[PDB]
C-alpha cells in the first residue's frame, strides 16, 4: 500500500507530504492531537464537522494555509460524506460517544456511523489507508453498551475494508480528557474523591499524544500495519487508586476517599438511564458517575499479553507521572 | 560546505562593471512549491545571503 | 562654529596621537580616532570651552565584512552653544571590547545596549549591558551582513503544548532577491 | 417539531440579536492601526452608535481586534490576552501586518499573520485599513454572529 | 556592574570561567523555585549540564573569544533568572541526553 | 566543632558521585586535583558540592587554596554551622 | 564548456555561455543552450518494480534496494555487468567499479568507447594538444571524426 | 429623507438622495437600500459608488452614458 | 521595595507599554521600560529594498507625523545626490509638514488629557485631525501613509480646490485652538496634575539627548528649523516657545504655541506658494510623465530603470536631522555607490525620550507617571525599529 505519502520538504509546518486526510470526529479529544502531527509533517487535513462553526476553529492554527479545511456534514446524509471524502487518499475515524443522547443511541454512534463510513470509502475507491479507532475493552461479552458496539463496529469495518487498520487504545491522559478532570472537578467543588469500584479496577492509561504519533507512525509505515489490530495501552499498570493519588500529588490536596461498592453506584447512576427521555432531547451529560462507565470499571482492561503494542511500531509511551499529567497544575 | 568565488561577466552585456567582487555561494538549492499557489518555499536561512 | 573653523581648531588644539584620520567636507567633518582614545576624545570634546560639544546625538556601528577590523562605531554629536555637529568613528572586531561613553554622556546607555544587540560589540564599564531589542532569548546578531534577513527561527502556537513555541524556519515564499546592478555604472 | 422548529429559531435569533446588538471588542492596539481604530471609535464614524465600545480588559469583552505588527516577543502576550477572554469570542485581524505580516513580513523578530497564534474570525484589509472599511468588518462579524444557530444545534444533539 | 575589561592571558580566562561557572552554581536555588522544577530535575543534572557545555566549549585557546562565550552565558543566566524566558525553553535546553548512518540519512532525504 | 566521624563519613560518601572517582581511593587524606587526577572544573565542583550538601557559603578565595581533602574534612569539622 | 545556469525556483530557466579561453571561449553549442528543457519532462522521480503482469508500481527505497541486494547474491559472481553511462560523474563510476569488483566481476565500462580500449598511457584517448593550443597548427587531418557533430 | 431630492434609482431599487449644504454639511448625499435583510452593507454599484463616496459629481446615470 | 507591572495592552496608554516600576510606598524608585515589543527588523529591510522602495517604510516609524519622516529621507537623499528641488515642491513641503505638525500635537495633547480623564477634548480634536486627514487623501491616495514627500521633488501635484479647502481651515482652527485650550490650560485640575511634573533642567536634558518641546521647555531656545533650516524655513516668520520651570505644563503650554505658530507657518506658505514644477528636472532621478513615457524612447528607458533599477547614490555617508513633531528626527545613511542603501540608522528623538523616563518619574506617584509618559508624546513604531 505504498504510494500514499511524497515527502516535498523539509519535514516542517511549510513542507509538504503527499497524505490528504479526512480526519472524522476530530473536534474533540483525539483529534486536537492527531490533526497537529498530521499537519506538522505538511500533511493536508479535511476536518469534517456537525453543527456549530466554531468546534473546528482552534484546528485551522495548525495548518500552513489550506492544510486544514472543515466542511460541514449530516451523519444521516450519505451525499455529504461523499462530499467530504472525494479529496482523500486517507481515513481517520474517530467518531464515537461514551454516553446516549436521544438522538444518537449507543448503537447508532459507535457503530452505524462508522459503517456508513467504511461502506463510503468502499464505493469511494482511492483510500489507501483506513483507521478506525475503537476502545482497549471492545468486545461482545462486554457488559457495557458501549465497548459492545465499537466491537460490532470493528467486525463492520474489517469486512467492508480488510485493509482498514484498528488503532484500540485505552484511557486517554491529557489536557482535556474525561477521566482526571473530572474527577479534579469534583474534588474542588465538593472535597472528596468518590471511587465507584473502591480503587480497586486496573487499567493502563495511556498520555494522547502518545495515540497521535502511533497512528501517525501507522500511516507511514512499511505497510505491515494494513489490517491489524493494536492494542496501545500505557508503561505501568496504574489502578483508580494509584491515579487519583498521583491526581492529589499534582492538585497538592490532602487525600479523602468515600468508598462505594458497586451497586450502590450503579443504582445512583440509574436516575439517568430512564430519564433520557424528557421534554429536552439534551440532558446533563454524566461526568464521573456515567452508568456504562461504572460497567465499564467491573472487569480489568488491560493490554492483551499476545497483541500488538507501542514497542510493534518503534515508539515508547511517556511515564504519565511528570510531563503527561502536568496540565493539573492549574487547579493547584 | 560553501564555495567562494568570483562572479564572472554576463554574455548579453558588454559591460564589466559588475566584476572585482568575491561572493560566497552557499549552494541553498533545497527549494520546492508550495502546494497552494505554486510559490516557492524553502527551509535554509541561507537562501540568498551571499547574493 | 563651522566646519572650516573646527577643523582647523581640532587640528591645532587636540593631541596628535588620538586622531588619525580627518575629513573636512560639506557631509560632515569627521574624526577617526583608535578605540583606546575615544573615551579621551569625547571627553576633552566635551569639556573645551571653544568645542562645547554636550550632545551625544546618537551611536551606531556599521558592518564591513571585507575588513580586518569589521565593525565601525559612529559617534554623532552636537553642539548647541555653537551651532556645529562633529562626528567621531572608531573601528573593532568581533572579539574587543571597547570603552564605553556613558560616563560622560548618560544617554549613551540605550544607544550603546543596541549596538551589542545589533552588532555583537561589547562595551567596557557600562552599568548593564544586555540585549534592548531583540527577543529574549535570541541567538545571533540580525544588523550584521551575514545575518540571514528573515533569521533562523520562527514562532507559532503549539496546541498540544499550550504554549507559543520557536521553531526553525521555513518560507512559505522565499524572499525572492532581484539583481538589478547594471554592468556599465 | 410542530414547534421546536419554530420554538428554538425565535430564542435562537433572540440570541444573535442580542449579540449582534453588543459587541465590546478588545481592541489590541500595536501600531499604526491603532490610530484609525481610535479614528473609527470618534465622532465621526461612531462605533458606538451600533452598540460597540471598547473594552480594557479582555475578562469583559467577547471581541479582540488585533491592529499592528505583532512581533516574536508579543506573541505570547497575544495569546495569553486572547486566552482570558470568554467562551463566546471572536478575533478580528485589521491592516496587512496582522493578516499576514504585511509590509514586515520577510523580518526576523515578525510573526507573519496573527492567525498563527490565535484564530481569526474576520479579515480587514489594507495599510491601514480605512475606517469605513473597519465598519465594514465589523458589519461582516455581525453577519456572520446571525449565522450561529447555538440552541438548534445544542437540540440536534 | 559594568562589563570587566578585556583580558590578557589564559590565567585570567580561567579565573572569569571558574567565577561564572560558581555564580551559576549559586543560581541553581532560584530557579528551582521559580519555575516549578522541584519534582521534575535532580539538584545536580543542571550542575553537569553547565560542566558539559563549558567542557566542549573548553577547546577555545583565545583569551578574548572566552570573555565572549562568559559574557554570552551570563547574559543567558541572567535571562533565565528572570521570568523572561519560558518554563519548558530551558527543560528544553538544560536536559542531559541499526544499520549504518549514512543508510538511514539515504532512506530520509537526498541532502545529507 | 564537630566530631571526625560523621565529617569523614559526609565527605566520604559524596565524592563517589563523579562516575570516575575509584570507591578503593577515598580516605580522609587524599587531595582532589592530584591523587585523583581530577580536573579543576571538578577541583570546583567538589567545593560546591560541600555546599550543596548544606546551605553555608565558600568564598571565592577559599576554593582554590588547597585542593586536599583532609583539610577540606578539618575544615568541615570546624563548620559550626552543620551538625 | 562552461556554462552559466539561471533558474527560478526549483526549474532552470536559461543556459548562457561563461567565459573560457581554453575550451569554449564565450561560445556555446545550441544542443548546449537548449538542453534545459529536457530536464522537466520524463523526469524518474521514484523507485519501481515490475509486477507480475508487467506493468511498474511506485515502490519506497527500502524495498527497491532490497530486491536488487536480494536478486544479486543469486548470480555467479562474473555473470554481473555494470555499464556506465555518458552523463556520469566520476565519483559514482569510482563507486561502481569498486561495488562490482568486489562482487567478484570485472565487467564495468561506459556507454560508448569502451569496447576494449587501451587507457594505460594516458595519451592514447586525449587531446595532447590543447584545445587552445590548436590555433598554433599549420595543418589538420581529420582521421574519422566529425568534429562539427 | 424629509426635504430631499431623489437624484436616481439603481438597478437593484436602491434610491439615492442629495441636500444642499450651507458651510457644515451633514446628511447630503445617501442611500435607501431597497432591501431590509442585514442589506449586505456593499450593494452599491460602480457607477453610483463614486457619486456616494463624492468621488465624482457625476449622478452614475450619467456614467453609464 | 515590590516589583510592579504596568503592561497595558489596550491602546488607553500607547498600547506596548511595559513598564517594571519598583515601588517603595506610593512612590516610585526607578522606572525600566522593556522595549522591543514593535521591533521589526526595519533597519535591517531597508538594506534590501531600492531608495524608492525604502521610502515607505519612514511612513509607518512615527505613525502620528508621516511627513516629517519621508521629508528627512528625502533631504538625506537629495544630501547624498546633489539634487536640486524646485522651489513650489519646496514650499508643498513645508505646509505638509506643518500640517503634519498640527496633527501630531493635536493627538499628543488629547490622548494625554484623555490618560489624565478629560474624555471631551479627544474627540473634539479628532474632528480636526479627520478635516486634515481629508487634505492627505486628497493629494495622496491614503490617510495616513502617503508616499508623497519625494527624493526628486514631490510624488504629484496638488488637487485645484486644496488651496481654497486649507485656506477654510485655517480661517476656524484658531477657534478650534481656543476652545481645547479653555478646556484644558484655566481648569485647577489640569493645574494640579501638571505643575511641577516631570520637572527636567537643561543641563539634564541635553546629558539625555532630549531635543523639541522637550528641550525647549527647559529654556533652551534650540530649533532645527532656525539652527539649521532646511527647505524655504528660513523665509518664513513663526517664534519659537521657550519654557521656564521645565514641568508638564510648560510643555503643555508650548505644544499649544507651537501648534499655534503651525497655523501661521501654514497660511503664510498658502499666501506665498508660487507656481512651476514640482520635480527636478534630471530625469535621472525622476519619473517621466505618463504622457512622455508612452510618446518618446528616452523617457520610457527612464521610467523603465527608475522602476527596477532605481537611481544609484554614490558612495558617501551623512547625517541629516529634521525638526520632527516629536523632536530631533536624524537618518544617518552609508551609500556604497549602488541602488541600495549600505547602511541607514534611524535617529528616533522618542528613543532618547524613553530613555529618560527613569530619571523623570523617581520619587513621584505611581498616578503621576502616566502624566510624565504622555507629556513626551512617544509612540513606539519609531522607539524601536
Ligand atoms: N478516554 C478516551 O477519550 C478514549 C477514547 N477512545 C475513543 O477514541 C475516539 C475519540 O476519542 P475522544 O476524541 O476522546 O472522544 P470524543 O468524544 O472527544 O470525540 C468525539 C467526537 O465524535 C464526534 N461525534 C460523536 N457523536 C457523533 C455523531 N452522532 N455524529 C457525528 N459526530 C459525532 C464529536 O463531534 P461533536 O463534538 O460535534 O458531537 C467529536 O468530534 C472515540 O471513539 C472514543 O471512544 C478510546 C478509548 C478511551
Ligand atoms: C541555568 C543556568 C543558565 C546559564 C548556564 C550556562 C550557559 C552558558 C554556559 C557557558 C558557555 C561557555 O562556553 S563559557 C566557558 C568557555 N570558556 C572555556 O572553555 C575556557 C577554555 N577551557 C579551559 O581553559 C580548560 O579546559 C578549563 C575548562 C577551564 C579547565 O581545564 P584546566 O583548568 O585543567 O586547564
Ligand atoms: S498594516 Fe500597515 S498601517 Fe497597519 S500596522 Fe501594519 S504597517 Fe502599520
Amino acid at each position: 500500500g505504498v504510494g500514499h505519502l511524497a515527502r516535498k520538504g523539509t519535514g516542517g509546518r511549510s513542507s509538504v507530504s503527499g497524505i490528504v486526510a479526512t480526519v472524522f470526529g476530530a473536534t474533540g479529544f483525539l483529534g486536537r492531537y492527531l490533526v497537529q502531527q498530521l499537519a506538522k509533517m505538511g500533511s493536508q487535513v479535511l476536518v469534517p464537522f456537525r453543527g456549530s462553526e466554531d468546534s473546528p476553529r482552534h484546528l485551522k492554527l495548525m495548518g500552513d494555509l489550506g492544510q486544514v479545511v472543515p466542511m460541514k456534514f449530516d451523519p444521516r446524509d450519505e451525499d455529504s460524506i461523499k462530499a467530504v471524502m472525494a479529496k482523500a487518499n486517507v481515513v481517520i475515524n474517530l467518531i464515537g460517544r461514551e454516553y446516549e443522547t436521544r438522538n444518537f443511541s449507543f448503537e447508532d454512534a459507535n457503530h452505524h456511523i462508522a459503517e456508513k463510513l467504511a461502506l463510503v470509502a468502499k464505493e469511494h475507491g482511492g483510500i489507501m489507508r483506513y483507521i478506525q479507532v475503537s476502545c482497549l475493552g471492545a468486545s461482545v461479552s462486554s457488559p457495557s453498551r458501549m465497548l459492545r458496539a465499537k466491537a460490532a463496529a470493528e467486525e463492520a469495518v474489517l469486512n467492508a475494508l480488510p485493509e482498514a487498520t484498528i488503532m484500540r487504545p485505552a484511557t486517554m491522559i491529557g489536557t482535556e480528557d474525561r477521566i482526571l478532570n473530572p474527577w479534579s472537578m469534583f474534588v474542588k467543588k465538593y472535597g472528596f474523591l468518590p471511587l465507584i469500584g473502591g480503587g480497586t479496577t486496573k487499567f493502563q492509561p495511556v498520555y494522547v499524544v502518545d495515540v497521535a504519533a502511533a497512528i501517525v507512525a501507522a500511516l507511514k509505515d512499511d505497510g505491515s500495519s494494513m489490517g491489524k489490530t493494536y492494542e496501545l495501552g500505557g508503561p505501568d499498570v496504574f489502578t483508580t487508586h494509584e491515579l487519583a493519588e498521583i491526581m492529589y500529588d499534582m492538585i497538592r490536596e490532602w487525600p479523602r476517599y468515600v468508598k462505594l461498592p458497586f451497586p450502590i453506584a450503579k443504582a445512583m447512576a440509574a436516575p439517568r438511564d430512564f430519564m433520557v427521555n424528557k421534554v429536552p432531547f439534551p440532558l446533563p451529560s454524566p461526568q464521573i458517575f456515567n452508568l456504562d462507565q461504572i460497567n465499564a470499571l467491573t472487569t480489568d482492561t488491560l493490554v492483551s499479553d499476545n497483541a500488538l503494542k507501542f514497542q510493534d511500531l518503534d515508539l515508547v509511551p511517556h511515564k504519565l507521572k511528570g510531563y503527561p499529567v502536568e496540565f493539573l497544575i492549574q487547579y493547584r | 560546505k560553501v564555495i567562494i568565488y568570483s562572479p564572472a561577466r554576463t554574455a548579453t552585456q558588454s559591460g564589466s562593471g559588475k566584476l572585482g567582487k568575491w561572493k560566497i555561494n552557499f549552494v541553498s538549492t533545497l527549494k520546492w512549491e508550495n502546494p497552494l499557489m505554486g510559490w516557492t518555499s524553502t527551509g535554509d536561512p541561507y537562501a540568498n545571503v551571499g547574493d | 562654529m563651522d566646519n572650516q573653523f573646527i577643523f582647523k581648531y581640532s587640528w591645532e588644539t587636540l593631541p596628535k596621537k588620538w586622531v588619525k584620520k580627518m575629513e573636512r567636507s560639506e557631509h560632515g567633518n569627521r574624526f577617526d580616532t583608535n578605540t583606546d582614545y575615544l573615551f579621551q576624545l569625547l571627553c576633552f570634546l566635551k569639556l573645551h570651552t571653544y568645542t562645547r560639544v554636550q550632545v551625544l546625538i546618537d551611536i551606531c556601528g556599521v558592518d564591513y565584512p571585507s575588513r580586518k577590523r569589521r565593525f565601525e562605531v559612529v559617534y554623532n554629536l552636537l553642539s548647541t552653544r555653537y551651532n556645529s555637529r562633529i562626528r567621531v568613528q572608531t573601528s573593532a572586531d568581533e572579539v574587543t571590547r571597547i570603552s564605553s561613553v556613558v560616563s560622560l554622556f548618560p544617554s549613551a546607555g540605550w544607544w550603546e545596549r543596541e549596538v551589542w544587540d545589533m552588532f555583537g560589540v561589547s562595551f567596557i564599564n557600562h552599568p548593564d549591558l544586555r540585549r534592548i531589542l531583540t527577543d529574549y532569548g535570541f541567538e545571533g546578531h540580525p544588523l550584521r551582513k551575514d545575518f540571514p534577513l528573515s533569521g533562523y527561527v520562527q514562532v507559532r502556537y503549539d496546541d498540544p503544548e499550550k504554549r507559543v513555541v520557536s521553531e526553525p524556519i521555513e518560507m512559505t515564499q522565499e524572499f525572492r532577491y532581484f539583481d538589478f546592478a547594471s554592468p556599465w555604472e | 417539531s410542530k414547534a421546536a422548529e419554530f420554538v428554538i429559531s425565535k430564542v435562537d435569533d433572540l440570541m444573535n440579536w442580542a449579540r449582534t446588538g453588543s459587541i465590546w471588542p478588545m481592541t489590541f492596539g500595536l501600531a499604526c492601526c491603532a490610530v484609525e481604530m481610535m479614528h473609527t471609535g470618534a465622532a465621526r464614524y461612531d462605533l458606538d452608535r451600533f452598540g460597540i465600545i471598547f473594552r480594557p480588559s479582555p475578562r469583559q469583552s467577547d471581541c479582540m481586534i488585533v491592529a499592528g505588527t505583532l512581533t516574536n516577543k508579543m506573541a505570547p502576550a497575544l495569546r495569553k490576552v486572547y486566552d482570558q477572554m470568554p467562551e463566546p469570542r471572536w478575533v478580528i485581524s485589521m491592516g496587512s501586518c496582522a493578516n499576514g505580516g504585511g509590509y514586515y513580513h520577510y523580518s526576523y523578530s515578525v510573526v507573519r499573520g496573527c492567525d498563527r497564534i490565535v484564530p481569526v474570525d474576520i479579515y480587514v484589509p489594507g495599510c491601514p485599513p480605512t475606517a469605513e472599511a473597519l465598519l465594514y468588518g465589523l458589519l461582516q462579524l455581525q453577519k456572520k454572529i446571525n449565522r450561529r444557530k447555538d440552541f438548534l444545534h445544542w437540540w440536534n444533539k | 556592574i559594568g562589563v570587566p575589561p578585556n583580558s590578557a592571558n589564559l590565567t585570567e580566562a580561567r579565573r572569569r570561567v571558574f567565577d561564572f561557572f560558581r555564580a551559576a552554581c549559586r543560581s541553581i536555588p532560584t530557579i528551582m523555585d521559580i519555575y516549578n522544577l522541584q519534582d521534575v530535575v535532580a539538584p545536580s543534572q543542571l550542575r553537569y549540564a553547565i560542566s558539559a557545555q563549558i567542557r566542549n566549549n573548553a577547546h577555545i585557546t583565545d583569551p578574548k573569544v572566552i570573555d565572549l562565550l562568559i559574557f554570552k552565558g551570563m547574559e543567558e543566566l541572567t535571562d533565565i533568572v528572570d521570568h523572561a524566558k519560558q518554563r519548558h525553553h530551558i527543560i528544553g535546553q538544560y536536559v542531559v541526553g541499526g544499520k549504518t548512518d549514512f543508510l538511514k540519512n539515504f532512506y530520509t532525504s537526498n541532502y545529507f | 566543632f564537630l566530631d571526625k566521624s560523621e565529617v569523614t563519613d559526609r565527605v566520604l560518601s559524596v565524592v563517589k558521585n563523579f562516575q570516575k572517582v575509584d570507591p578503593s581511593k577515598v580516605t580522609p587524606k587524599a587531595n582532589f586535583q592530584n591523587d585523583l587526577g581530577l580536573d579543576s572544573l571538578d577541583s570546583v565542583e567538589v567545593v560546591m558540592a560541600l555546599e550543596e550538601e548544606f546551605g553555608f557559603e565558600i568564598p571565592d578565595n577559599e576554593a582554590d587554596k588547597i585542593q586536599s581533602i583532609d583539610l577540606a574534612v578539618d575544615f568541615i569539622a570546624s563548620h559550626p554551622q552543620a551538625k | 564548456s562552461n556554462i552559466r545556469v539561471d533558474s527560478r525556483g526549483p526549474e532552470v530557466m536559461r543556459i548562457i555561455p561563461r567565459l573560457n579561453e581554453d575550451i569554449n571561449e564565450e561560445w556555446i553549442s545550441d544542443k548546449t543552450r537548449f538542453c534545459y528543457d529536457g530536464l522537466k519532462r520524463q523526469r524518474l522521480s521514484d523507485p519501481m518494480i515490475r509486477d507480475s503482469d508487467g506493468r511498474f508500481k511506485a515502490v519506497s527505497w527500502r524495498d527497491a534496494l532490497a530486491v536488487v541486494g536480494d536478486i544479486i547474491h543469486q548470480v555467479k559472481p562474473d555473470e554481473i555487468v555494470g555499464v556506465a553511462g555518458q552523463l556520469s560523474d566520476a565519483e559514482s563510476m569510482m563507486v561502481l567499479k569498486d561495488f562490482v569488483n568486489r562482487m567478484g566481476s570485472d565487467n564495468v565500462w561506459c556507454e560508448g568507447t569502451a569496447a576494449g580500449v587501451d587507457a594505460d598511457l594516458r595519451y592514447s584517448y586525449l587531446m595532447n594538444t590543447s584545445i587552445s593550443g590548436l590555433e598554433n597548427a599549420d595543418l589538420f587531418l581529420l582521421i574519422g571524426t566529425q568534429p562539427r557533430v | 429623507n424629509i426635504g430631499a431630492t431623489l437624484v436616481g434609482v439603481d438597478k437593484f431599487g436602491n434610491k439615492y438622495y442629495q441636500k444642499l449644504g450651507d458651510t457644515q454639511y451633514g446628511r447630503h448625499r445617501w442611500v435607501e437600500y431597497a432591501s431590509k435583510d442585514r442589506y449586505n452593507a456593499s450593494q452599491v454599484p460602480a457607477e453610483w459608488h463614486g457619486w456616494l463616496h463624492f468621488i465624482t459629481d457625476h449622478t452614475g446615470d450619467e456614467l453609464l452614458s | 521595595n515590590f516589583t510592579l507591572n504596568f503592561g497595558p495592552q489596550h491602546p488607553a496608554a500607547h498600547g506596548v507599554l511595559r513598564l517594571v516600576l519598583e515601588m517603595n510606598g506610593e512612590v516610585v524608585e526607578r522606572a525600566e521600560p522593556h522595549i522591543g515589543l514593535l521591533h521589526r527588523g526595519t533597519e535591517k529591510l531597508i538594506e534590501y529594498k531600492t531608495y524608492l522602495q525604502a521610502l515607505p517604510y519612514f511612513d509607518r516609524l512615527d505613525y502620528v507625523s508621516m511627513m516629517a519622516q519621508e521629508h528627512a529621507y528625502s533631504l538625506a537623499v537629495e544630501k547624498l545626490l546633489n539634487c536640486e528641488v524646485p522651489l513650489r515642491a519646496q514650499y508643498i513641503r513645508v505646509l505638509f509638514c506643518e500640517i503634519t505638525r498640527i496633527l501630531n500635537h493635536l493627538l499628543a495633547l488629547t490622548t494625554h488629557a484623555m490618560d489624565v480623564g478629560a474624555l471631551t477634548p479627544f474627540l473634539w480634536a479628532f474632528e480636526e485631525r479627520e478635516k486634515l486627514l481629508e487634505f492627505y487623501e486628497r493629494v495622496s491616495g491614503a490617510r495616513m501613509h502617503a508616499s508623497f514627500i519625494r527624493p526628486g521633488g514631490v510624488a504629484q501635484d496638488l488637487p485645484l480646490g486644496l488651496c481654497r479647502d486649507i485656506d477654510s481651515f485655517t480661517q476656524q482652527f484658531a477657534s478650534r485652538i481656543d476652545e481645547l485650550e479653555e478646556m484644558l490650560t484655566g481648569n485647577r485640575i489640569w493645574k494640579q496634575r501638571l505643575v511641577d511634573i516631570g520637572t527636567v533642567t537643561a543641563q539634564q536634558a541635553k546629558d539625555w539627548g532630549f531635543s523639541g518641546v522637550m528641550l525647549r521647555g527647559s529654556g533652551v531656545c534650540w530649533d532645527l528649523r532656525r539652527a539649521a533650516p532646511y527647505d524655504v524655513y528660513d523665509q518664513l516668520d513663526f517664534d519659537v516657545p521657550v519654557g521656564t520651570r521645565g514641568d508638564c505644563y510648560d510643555r503643555y503650554c508650548i505644544r499649544i504655541e507651537e501648534m499655534r505658530q503651525s497655523l501661521r507657518i501654514i497660511v503664510q506658505c498658502l499666501n506665498q506658494m508660487p507656481s512651476g514644477m514640482i520635480k527636478a528636472d534630471d530625469r535621472k532621478l525622476c519619473p517621466p510623465s505618463r504622457c512622455r513615457m508612452k510618446l518618446s524612447m528616452e523617457s520610457l528607458i527612464h521610467h523603465f530603470e527608475l522602476y527596477t533599477e532605481g537611481f544609484s547614490v554614490p558612495a558617501s555617508s551623512t547625517y541629516t536631522a529634521v525638526e520632527a513633531p516629536k523632536g530631533e528626527f536624524g537618518v544617518f545613511l552609508v551609500s556604497n555607490g549602488s541602488n541600495r542603501p549600505y547602511r541607514c540608522k534611524i535617529r528616533a528623538p522618542g528613543f532618547a525620550h524613553s530613555q529618560g523616563l527613569d530619571f523623570m518619574s523617581k520619587h513621584h506617584m505611581l498616578a503621576d507617571v502616566v502624566t510624565i509618559i504622555g507629556t513626551q508624546d512617544i509612540v513606539f513604531g519609531e522607539v524601536d525599529r
